[PDB]
């Protein structure tokens, strides 16, 4: 219960 | 329904070649990566779980975001919000829930707003000219598990596995065709399981032999071996679960006798 | 933009906006506008829109309803439709003491089954056939169209939308709770349609899920376990249902001579594994001595 993220430099 | 069994796969095999992306395409985005591509995708599998979608919605984001990806340069900053906005995209085409908008962008974690999302909904919508049908791997090995002698959920969810794994890698993969990958997939995973082989009444329908299905099949293979090994795992832990007979934990052959 | 359509009457409205006679000011064709409205912070585009546009532009064929453009304005979405004079349900109204002609009938369920065939066959189910939906023109063509609740279906199918196809024209396997369904559910509807065309008057008008299946059920016969083998184990089967018998299509269908009920029937299936399909239906004798009369309108 745990993907949401932030994948790069915005 | 074979009523239409090869009908439409008649139709699918014409369709994948108009919706292909463009091979290197990468390597003319100035600003990414086929490295944060999978970054990308790996995320997008994992968006794929929490979300309960379907398998199908992953192969068609992916997709979008390979065409899209294919015509309009992006920068660092917005690969998220174009993956985001095609994942939207293949839940409003394919499940029959798609989750809500300001659930898409929880998962970027507020990144982009909601007007943001949208907004590129519509480019994307655009952009793809609102060509959104696409087959898919999945598709097509969905088909192919019928000519199974006999049906075995583990074969059919290595073979999901496998040809899964692919989404994240764009080189090779973006060189090989949904119907070639299913196939490169259906066969390696049967082989594995059941030390059997592409069936010969899919080299009937398909007309994709032992050999022609080599070049994709030896790569499958290979992504496969380095598969416990590779930077992103999203895929593997997912085939973990009973969900899927567990069948990541399969140890793989160690050579493909071609 | 619109800049160059004109709207000319409001013709029906739907879903999600209206729908406009419309001509083009610079061609003079005679279009159907369906704006869809959007609205940012909402949903976005709509899905039926999505599914709408995506499945139309890949449905080319004389029988199926045309997609001309689309236009994208930032604000609202207009489908550019070809104008098609009035639907299957006004021309069936206006000859309710007339009636059809045979060979109208004939060609119009022929034309049918040429447009859902293609669909078929090209892996879209429609999903909502009846009369309202189906438009007809002055030289005698007819299309399949409203495709709001139309998806691509793979092979095998999945589980889809179960709360599907108007209640009069709900095929048994889907009434009955099933949580597979395909392409008989099409055919479940021309079967209908069919058979509406024959009479002029609606054939299972049901006014609930129980009474749609009571009607079904007095008509062809409460079904068992041998003219569809799964039937006492779909979902929402109840043992209570009462064993009707089958009445004489004769009476059903009665100015239907020998080959349409045999097609009517086929069509009509319960079991949808064996209830007939389009190119297979095509090729049936009803149709050997196929033609293209034109309406009286």
């Amino acid at each position: 219960g745990s993907a949401k993220r932030r994948l790069f430099g915005e | 329904v074979p009523d239409y069994h090869e009908d439409i796969h008649t139709y699918l095999r014409e369709m994948e070649v108009k919706c292909k992306p463009k091979v290197g395409y990468m390597k003319k985005q100035p600003d990414i990566t086929n490295s944060m591509r999978a970054i990308l995708v790996d995320w997008l599998v994992e968006v794929g779980e929490e979300y309960k979608l379907q398998n199908e919605t992953l192969h068609l984001a992916v997709n979008y975001i390979d065409r899209f990806l294919s015509s309009m340069s992006v920068l660092r900053g917005k690969l998220q919000l174009v993956g985001t906005a095609a994942m939207l995209l293949a839940s409003k085409f394919e499940e029959i829930y798609p989750p809500e908008v300001a659930e898409f962008v929880y998962i970027t974690d507020d990144t982009y707003t909601k007007k943001q999302v949208l907004r590129m909904e519509h480019l994307v919508l655009k952009v793809l000219t609102f060509d959104l049908a696409a087959p898919t791997v999945n598709q097509f090995l969905t088909q192919y598990f019928l000519h199974q002698q006999p049906a075995n959920c583990k074969v059919e969810s290595l073979a999901m596995f496998l040809g899964e794994l692919s989404l994240i890698d764009a080189d090779p993969y973006l060189k090989y065709l949904p119907s070639v990958i299913a196939g490169a997939a259906f066969h390696l995973a049967l082989y594995t399981v059941t030390g059997q082989s592409w069936p010969e009444s899919l080299i009937r329908k398909t007309g994709y032999t032992l050999e022609s299905l080599k070049p994709c099949l030896m790569d499958l293979h290979q992504t496969y071996l380095k598969a416990p090994q590779h930077a992103q795992q999203s895929i593997r832990e997912k085939y973990k679960n009973s969900k899927y007979h567990g069948v990541s934990l399969l140890n793989p052959p160690e050579t493909l006798n071609l | 933009s619109m800049e160059n359509f004109q709207k000319v009457e409001k013709i029906g409205e739907g879903t999600y906006g209206v729908v406009y006679k419309a001509r083009n000011k610079l061609t003079g064709e005679v279009v159907a506008l369906k704006k869809i409205r959007l609205d940012t912070e909402t949903e976005g585009v709509p899905s039926t829109a999505i599914r709408e546009i995506s499945l139309l532009k890949e449905l080319n064929h004389p029988n199926i309803v045309k997609l001309l453009d689309v236009i994208h304005t930032e604000n609202k979405l207009y489908l550019v439709f070809e104008f098609l004079h009035q639907d299957l349900k006004k021309f069936m109204d206006a000859s309710a003491l007339t009636g059809i002609p045979l060979p109208l009938i004939k060609s119009y369920l022929f034309q049918l089954l040429q447009g859902l065939a293609f669909c078929h066959s090209h892996r879209v189910l429609h999903r909502d056939l009846k009369p309202q939906n189906l438009l007809i023109n002055t030289e005698g063509a007819i299309k399949l169209a409203d495709f709001g609740l139309a998806r691509a279906f793979g092979v095998p199918v999945r589980t889809y939308t179960h709360e599907v196809v108007t209640l009069w024209y709900r095929a048994p396997e889907i009434l009955l709770g099933c949580k597979y369904y395909s392409t008989a559910v099409d055919i479940w509807s021309l079967g209908c349609i069919f058979a509406e065309m024959v009479t002029r008057r609606a054939l299972f008008p049901g006014d609930s899920e129980i009474d749609q299946l009571f009607r079904i059920f007095r008509t062809l016969g409460t079904p068992d376990e041998v003219v569809w083998p799964g039937v006492t184990s779909m979902p929402d089967y109840k043992p209570s249902f009462p064993k009707w018998a089958r009445q004489d299509f004769s009476k059903v269908v009665p100015p239907l001579d020998e080959d349409g009920r045999s097609l009517l029937s086929q069509m009509l299936h319960y079991d949808p594994n064996k209830r007939i399909s389009a190119k297979a239906a095509l090729a049936h004798p009803f149709f050997q001595d196929v033609t293209k009369p034109v309406p009286h309108l």
